[PDB]
This record gives structure tokens, sequence and C-alpha cells, in this order.
């Protein structure tokens, strides 16, 4: 029927950061997929779940496309059962996950000369992150006995720490935007579906 | 190179508040609060996220100082309630990349003296 | 408790090829140091955000050096108005200042 909203995901000026992530509920869509498995821009594009080329003919429930940015190394943090900080604290995709995910350097778009700090990943947090939960509580971590009472103190820290992204490093530090198109919910008539 | 600028009120007296801020240039680059007793060691009071407008604050300082966030010009206030004699200390602007401690402060503010008259 | 003491505070040393600055941490540090330049009436200004990684802006013949509980800094060129009081900073477990090191030109 109507045309997709799949390209505002892709071509947002702006991701949030990815302790708190940005997702968009998908509906009254065309799933035309072609361009993007055609396209050369897309580095990592490893769909779990699902294969690549049945992206353009398929019928899905419901999409959602929770984009966020990641550091040049370890973008393969997002897989399924990989343990990391970024991974275990700021966002976890579940063991049992139904959706691709597609990432590619975006050293171009979202990084600045001498430095872009606006993605932020909270690096201490007191348990684990939940899958496929967004945390964005801010309140001083207690890495010590004394109570730190809301106040940073010694043994007391901020769970969130800002990334270094630079353009001059190369594939160590580049801003590897991410966008997990988690999909497939089978619980509701599909309004996304592949063109006819 | 240029410093963030920031205004603060001078020679207030004893048992006023004190409201300083600082223009931030831009960005989610935390903003902390630096206080230095005239020829003693520097003191760390708080920080503030501009971006998340977080309050952090010092057991020494708690209740004490105040500080609070003005997005229409990205500018975060710092009024603090209760002066002391000794508490005339100049209190700096520092802006830090966000992290779980104050990192380095890259770049200072300008300085504001502020002087007690008991 | 962490407390950035520094051992020569009232270190002096006339203008030569050669400068020394120390700094000690009563507990463990992962190589997260800061000197911060405070000249005589002025703001303070970042020097090392690394350990020995020295800044962006200018600081060529400055050198940062050192790792775990002692730390150092050494100049080549030391001219007269980079003699200020240098702070070593600490930020690997809480922003703890140590308590200063005037340096002199006696
Ligand atoms: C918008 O997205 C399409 C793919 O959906 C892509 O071909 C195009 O280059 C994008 N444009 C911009 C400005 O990002």
């Amino acid at each position: 029927t109507n045309l997709c909203p799949f390209g505002e995901v892709f071509n947002a000026t702006r991701f949030a950061s990815v302790y708190a992530w940005n997702r968009k509920r998908i509906s009254n869509c065309v799933a035309d997929y072609s361009v993007l498995y055609n396209s050369a821009s897309f580095s990592t594009f490893k769909c779990y779940g699902v294969s690549p080329t049945k992206l353009n003919d398929l019928c899905f429930t419901n999409v959602y496309a929770d984009s966020f940015v990641i550091r040049g190394d370890e973008v393969r943090q997002i897989a399924p059962g990989q343990t990391g900080k970024i991974a275990d604290y700021n966002y976890k995709l579940p063991d049992d996950f139904t959706g691709c995910v597609i990432a590619w350097n975006s050293n171009n778009l979202d990084s600045k000369v001498g430095g872009n700090y606006n993605y932020l990943y909270r690096l201490f947090r007191k348990s684990n992150l939940k899958p496929f939960e967004r945390d964005i509580s801010t309140e001083i971590y207690q890495a010590g006995s004394t109570p730190c009472n809301g106040v940073e103190g010694f043994n007391c820290y901020f769970p969130l720490q800002s990334y270094g992204f630079q353009p001059t490093n190369g594939v160590g530090y580049q801003p590897y935007r991410v966008v997990v198109l988690s999909f497939e919910l089978l619980h509701a008539p599909a309004t996304v579906c592949g063109p006819k | 190179q240029v410093q963030l600028v920031q205004s603060g009120a001078e020679m207030k007296n004893f048992g006023s508040s004190v409201k300083v801020s600082c223009k931030a240039s831009g960005g989610t680059f935390s903003i902390n609060w630096v206080r230095q007793a005239p020829g003693l060691g520097l003191e760390y009071m708080g920080r503030i996220i501009p971006a998340l407008d977080r309050a952090i604050y010092t057991q020494k300082f708690q209740g004490r100082v105040t500080i609070t966030a003005d997005k229409s010009t990205s500018t975060v206030y710092m009024e603090l309630s209760g002066l002391r004699s000794e508490d005339t200390a100049v209190y700096y602007c520092a802006r830090s990349v966000v992290g779980p401690t104050p990192n380095y402060f890259d770049p200072w503010g300008q300085g504001t003296l502020v002087t007690v008259s008991s | 408790e962490i407390v950035m003491t520094q051992s020569p505070a009232t270190l002096s040393v006339s203008p030569g090829e050669r400068a020394t600055l120390s700094c000690r941490a009563s507990q463990s540090v992962s190589s997260d140091l800061a000197w911060y330049q405070q000249k005589r009436g002025q703001a303070p200004r970042l020097l090392i955000y690394g350990a020995s990684t020295r800044a962006t802006g200018i600081p060529a013949r400055f050198s940062g050096s050192g790792s775990g509980t002692e730390f150092t800094l050494t100049i080549s060129s030391l001219q007269s108005e980079d003699f200020a009081v240098y702070y070593c900073q600490q930020y690997n477990n809480f922003i703890a200042f140590g308590q200063g090191t005037r340096l002199e030109i006696k």
C-alpha cells in the first residue's frame, strides 16, 4: 500500500546514545529491503533468525527500529550472547533474538574533528541490564562500603562514560551506528509485508 | 583556548546566596564545580550534566550548594545558600568529558572571586 | 580516601635544561593522572589529560611520565612564563587534588 518510513530510520541525522536508544515503532509500511540489501554502504548486515535475501518478500507482524552509536572497535557487541561493557550495561540484545542488526562506518557522519563526545555509555551499574531494556537512571554508583548518599565521592562513580570518537583514528575509534531491526513479533495481523 | 565565560556575584554579606553560572559551548560535556580557597589546595564541589540536567554534589557541600541548568542559553547556575567566613573561595566552572569521575578539566572557566563581609 | 601527596611541595629550580616534579597516591592509580598549570593570579589550564599524553594545545617540551603510585613530570625548556604552580590530579577512583607543587627560580 503506502510507502515505507524506513528511510527516516536510516537517514535520521541524529541517533541517541546506546544507553538511551531510540525505538521507532513501524506501521503502515511496504517492506522494501531490496535497496538496503543491494546497498554497499552497510559494512555489517548479519541477520539473526532470518536470511538477508528473504527480507524483500516477507510479512512482518511488527517492526521496532532501535538505533544507536558504537565505537569502531567491538561493533559486534550487539550480537546475542556477546558479553561486554556496552552489551551488558547499555543495550543487551536478547540471546534468543529475531531480527537483523545492520551497522556501517559513520566516521564521516558522526565524528567531528577534535572529538565528538555526545554519545556516551553507562560504564558502571549495580547489575547487568535486563535484555531489550533502557535504564536512563543517572544516580551516583556506589563502589564502597560508605553510602554515597546520592553524592559523588571516593569509591563513588557516575554511571555514564562518554565515547572517544576521533576522525584521525582508524578502525579502532570510528562511530559505527547500529540499527537493530528487531521485528516478527507474531502477535497481531502484519502491517509490514513485501511488495507485490 | 577561550575559557567558558561565567558570571557570578562578588562581595556578598553573611547568610546570602551567590548565583554563578557559566555559558556552555554546546554538547553533552559535563560542567564540574571546583572551589579554590585563597592560597590553599583546590576542592571539588560537584557537577551537573547540561544535557541530562543531573545534579551531583559533594558530602562536604551537600545541601549548602545548589546547581540549576538553564537550557535556553545552555547555562548552568550555582546557588550557595550558606556562606561562612572561610567560604570566601573562588568557584571555577570546569568543562570535562562526562565520566564516572570528573575527568581532565578541558577547558577551565573564567573564575569568579567571591568575598564575604561579616 | 586517596590523597595525592606531593613530596617536593616547595620544589625550586633555576632555569635549566631539566626540571623535576613528583606526585604520589595513597592507593593504586591506573595511570589516570593529570597536571594542571595554575599561573599566579590565573585560571588553571590542563597540561596532560592522560598520564603522560600532553594536551592538544602547545605543551611543547612538557612531558609526563610514570605509572602506578609514583608519577613525575619533566620539561626540557624551562622558560620564565611556564613557571607556575602545577596541581597533580587523580581521577582513577575519585577527583582528588594534590596540595600543589610551587615552582621557584632558586
Ligand atoms: C536516504 O536513504 C536512502 C535509502 O533509503 C539512501 O539511498 C539515500 O542516500 C539517503 N539519503 C540521505 C541524504 O541520507
